[PDB]
């Protein structure tokens, strides 16, 4: 009688919450990569994009209103995703502790015929969480992993994100960490884009191969772009 | 055919088990796996050992009592067949093969290879039926059912309750079994009046029994002896979403006696 | 089993394809006429509109990003429309060849009671195809219908569409061709704007007269708007 909050009670309801949140997060990731593609055009276009994000309909919607609304929606979605992930992972871990040879091995021999989605998805989720924290702390605020006197904060209406990026991916450790995170995110998307359509029930015999192809292409595009950025910055193609 | 077997051996629930090896020098290629186990049991009794215990009633792949994990694959390496149907012409001379029960928290191990699958019965007890009493049924041809709907309902309804889907997925989820029952009852008009409650109840019961969630991996469909497809899980998800939109609340869980 | 591509198999599916394509094409025609109405304001406003087409979502999307997407959608729709029209016209020609007096007639005497839609739609479609071929080659590219040294290509970020328009409709033959094409397109819309709704099945007793009136008004508006241009340019009212 509570209503749509009934999804909190059951495991399938948590999966549905996770699917909707995954829709929002996949949309954000695709749009973010598309916007970040502009760094190849030049520093002028990149800074214009960065400035225009805040002035999204500036005469009518005020300053930074839409960006703050989008940030709030993204935070809510991420928190719901994390909560459902942790709950479901703990529940599925409880289902195996009673009957297992060891705490690290379920069967004496087990051959999988449909992929390793659980391992990849969960480990990639944890890595993506840590990467999100570090990336926000490293490029939005510029207080970690950055030489002193090299970060230019937005001073009024002028943005220097091109300078921050070209001076950000210079330590090889940072670019390696970014590449690892992007590989795991590529696998994450490659499974989740189809999984979220199946979870909501928008799947049958006809559309299964189409959805698999859509997941493949989305994951490949995101992976290619997001590994092209820091590698190009490090090697000097983007200067 | 000379065959080496690694059988899981556990005395009871509390006593821990271990693997034991038995060598069989002569094996008829065309006898089924369970008959090999029977010959091994006869040899063990002759020697003076405790025979291997396993579930078997029909030996036809219909009852669903047989349940074995052979070489890491449920119901043996061949697909779309049960353990009783697995004839060992599909194995190789000198092969070493391991047999284990199902492994789940909701399927306690009772003996060497026998498990407790009463959680499936409890899942059924919580809404997996049509509440019609005897004597009140109308005439058979009162409600028309299209041939396609009846065929899909029969495809979902041919579930032998073996529990290999639970032992297939890493999460230890009974999503395929529950989805098959929900789909079978939801494709006929007689199942309409209480379907949106039904699914919710059933899903809750699974969560109450100790099963995991479904990551949409798909091992269950590849292991299932009756080719129950993933569209059943999509149908269950649609039904549960629709029930949540209606504010349907799960009832009290079915506590075991 | 294949899914939506089942519309390719039957005649009614091809008509549905034509209906959706006609929706897109009617929308484009109306929007294009509305945009071209701006040249009565003056060269400044017309050039501003032409420039702003290539810059939609300037600080979000790239240069000519939405325009190329719209161009691709228009090409896909036009190709589907042509393919379905050719297939169905050939089929209907086959239906009327075994039993017919002579070869250019069907009945010794035949009196239609519901309008000459087939002749109009088919001949207007062929004429519109040829007109589009000439139009893209005339105003977008400027390689035909021009005295040398009169068409100013877009140089950098400036546009001279007003100059090309005022130097385009000077030959009486070209303006007459435009007259004929716009008349035939007016008839085409006057039938199609109702035929699309009937073909998609969104037509009852109540909405038949409403949809017929909507078709009449759309056809008349498009006709008047698109015929006001070449006459004004030729007579010198727009200079
Ligand atoms: C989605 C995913 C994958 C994750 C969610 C992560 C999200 C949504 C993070 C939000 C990031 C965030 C809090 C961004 C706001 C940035 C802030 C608070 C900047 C602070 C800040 C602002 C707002 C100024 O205007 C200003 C002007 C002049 C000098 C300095 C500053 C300054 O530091
Ligand atoms: C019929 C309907 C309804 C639809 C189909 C019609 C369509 C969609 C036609 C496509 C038209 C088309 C190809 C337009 C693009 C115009 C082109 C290709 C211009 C070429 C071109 C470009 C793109 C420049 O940037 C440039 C910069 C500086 C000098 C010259 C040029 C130049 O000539
Ligand atoms: C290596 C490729 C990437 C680069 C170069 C990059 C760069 C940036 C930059 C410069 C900003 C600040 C935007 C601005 O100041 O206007 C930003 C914001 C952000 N990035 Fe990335 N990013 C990359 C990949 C990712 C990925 C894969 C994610 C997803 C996990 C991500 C999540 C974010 C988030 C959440 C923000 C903050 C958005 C906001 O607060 O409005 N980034 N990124
Ligand atoms: C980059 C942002 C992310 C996106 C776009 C994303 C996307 C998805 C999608 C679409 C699904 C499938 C949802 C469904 O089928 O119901 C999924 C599953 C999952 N995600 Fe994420 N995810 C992201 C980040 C994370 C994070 C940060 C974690 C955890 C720390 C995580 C852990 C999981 C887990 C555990 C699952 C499977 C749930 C299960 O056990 O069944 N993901 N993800
Ligand atoms: C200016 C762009 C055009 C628009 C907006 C347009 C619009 C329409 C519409 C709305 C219909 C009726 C759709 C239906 O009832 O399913 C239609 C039918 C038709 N159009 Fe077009 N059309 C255009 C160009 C063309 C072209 C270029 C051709 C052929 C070369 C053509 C030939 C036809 C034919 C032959 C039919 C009817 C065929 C049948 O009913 O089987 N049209 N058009
Ligand atoms: C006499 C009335 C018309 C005028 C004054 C006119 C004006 C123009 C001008 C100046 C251009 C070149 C600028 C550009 O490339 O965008 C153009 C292009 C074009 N016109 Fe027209 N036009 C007329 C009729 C039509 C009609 C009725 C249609 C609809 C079928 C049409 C479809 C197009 C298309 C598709 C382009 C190319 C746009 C592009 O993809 O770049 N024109 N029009
Ligand atoms: C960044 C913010 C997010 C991180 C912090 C939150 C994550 C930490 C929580 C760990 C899990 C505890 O979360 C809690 O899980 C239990 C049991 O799994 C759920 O419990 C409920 O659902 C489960 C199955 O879904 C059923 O047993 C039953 O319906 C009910 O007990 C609670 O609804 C949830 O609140
Ligand atoms: C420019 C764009 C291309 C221009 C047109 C080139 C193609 C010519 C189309 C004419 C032939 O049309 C092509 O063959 C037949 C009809 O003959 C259609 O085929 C269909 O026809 C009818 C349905 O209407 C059915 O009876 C038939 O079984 C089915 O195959 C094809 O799907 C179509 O592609
Ligand atoms: S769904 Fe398949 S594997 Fe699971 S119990 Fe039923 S028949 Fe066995
Ligand atoms: S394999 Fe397991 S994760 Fe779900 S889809 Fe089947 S129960
Ligand atoms: S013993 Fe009955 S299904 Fe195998």
């Amino acid at each position: 009688m509570t209503g749509v909050l009934t999804l909190t009670r059951t495991s399938v309801g948590k999966k549905v919450i996770m699917a909707l949140t995954g829709f929002v997060l996949v949309g954000f990731v695709v749009f973010h990569m598309y916007g970040n593609l502009k760094m190849y055009q030049g520093p002028e276009v990149y800074n214009a994009y960065a400035a225009g994000l805040r002035e999204l309909g500036y005469p009518i919607f005020g300053h930074e209103h839409l960006l703050w609304i989008a940030r709030f929606i993204l935070l809510a979605s991420v928190f719901l995703h994390i909560w459902a992930a942790t709950s479901l992972t703990l529940q599925s871990r409880r289902s195996l502790q009673a009957s297992s040879i060891s705490t690290v091995r379920r069967y004496g021999q087990h051959k999988r015929q449909s992929g390793y989605a659980d391992y990849t998805m969960r480990f990639g989720g944890v890595l993506i969480f840590f990467f999100i924290i570090y990336h926000i702390l490293h490029l939005t605020f510029g207080v970690v992993g950055y030489e002193p006197g090299q970060f230019i904060h937005p001073h009024g209406d002028v943005y220097e994100t091109y300078n921050n990026v070209v001076y950000g991916f210079q330590n090889p450790l940072i670019v390696g960490f970014y590449l690892l995170t992007m590989v795991f995110l590529a696998l994450h998307l490659y499974h989740g884009v189809w999984s979220m359509f199946q979870t909501l029930g928008w799947n049958n015999r006809t559309y299964d191969r189409l959805l698999r192809g859509l997941a493949i292409v989305v994951a490949a595009a995101v992976f290619i772009g997001n590994i092209s950025f820091p590698l190009a910055v490090y090697f000097g193609f983007v200067a | 055919m000379k065959i080496t077997l690694k059988i899981w051996r556990q005395k009871n629930r509390n006593t821990p088990g271990e693997f034991k090896t038995y060598v069989m020098d002569n094996v008829n290629p065309d006898m089924s796996f369970l008959e090999m186990l029977d010959v091994l049991n006869e040899d063990l009794m002759s020697r003076g050992e405790e025979p291997v215990a396993f579930d078997h009633d029909c030996r036809e792949g219909i009852c669903g009592m047989c349940s074995l994990m052979i070489n890491g694959v449920a119901h043996g390496p061949k697909n779309a067949i049960t353990t009783c149907q697995l004839h060992m012409r599909s194995f190789k001379d000198g092969d070493t093969i391991t047999v284990e029960p199902w492994r789940a928290s909701a399927f306690p191990i009772l003996k060497d290879l026998v498990v407790d699958r009463s959680a499936f019965d409890r899942i059924i007890q919580a809404g997996g039926y049509i509440s019609v009493s005897t004597g009140s049924a109308p005439d058979a041809n009162t409600i028309p059912v299209s041939k396609v709907a009846a065929d899909r309902a029969m495809d979902a309804a041919a579930c032998i309750g073996c529990g290999a889907c639970v032992a297939a997925c890493p999460n230890g989820s009974a999503m395929l079994f529950t989805a098959a029952k929900v789909t079978h009852l939801a494709l006929l008009p007689q199942g309409q009046p209480e379907r949106y409650q039904r699914v919710v109840n059933m899903v809750a019961q699974a969560d109450f029994e100790g099963f995991g969630n479904c990551t949409n991996i798909g091992e269950c469909a590849a292991v299932c002896p009756k080719e129950i497809s993933l569209e059943t899980i999509a149908q269950l998800n649609r039904d549960l979403v629709m029930a949540a939109l209606r504010g349907i609340e799960p009832n009290t869980p079915i506590v075991p006696a």
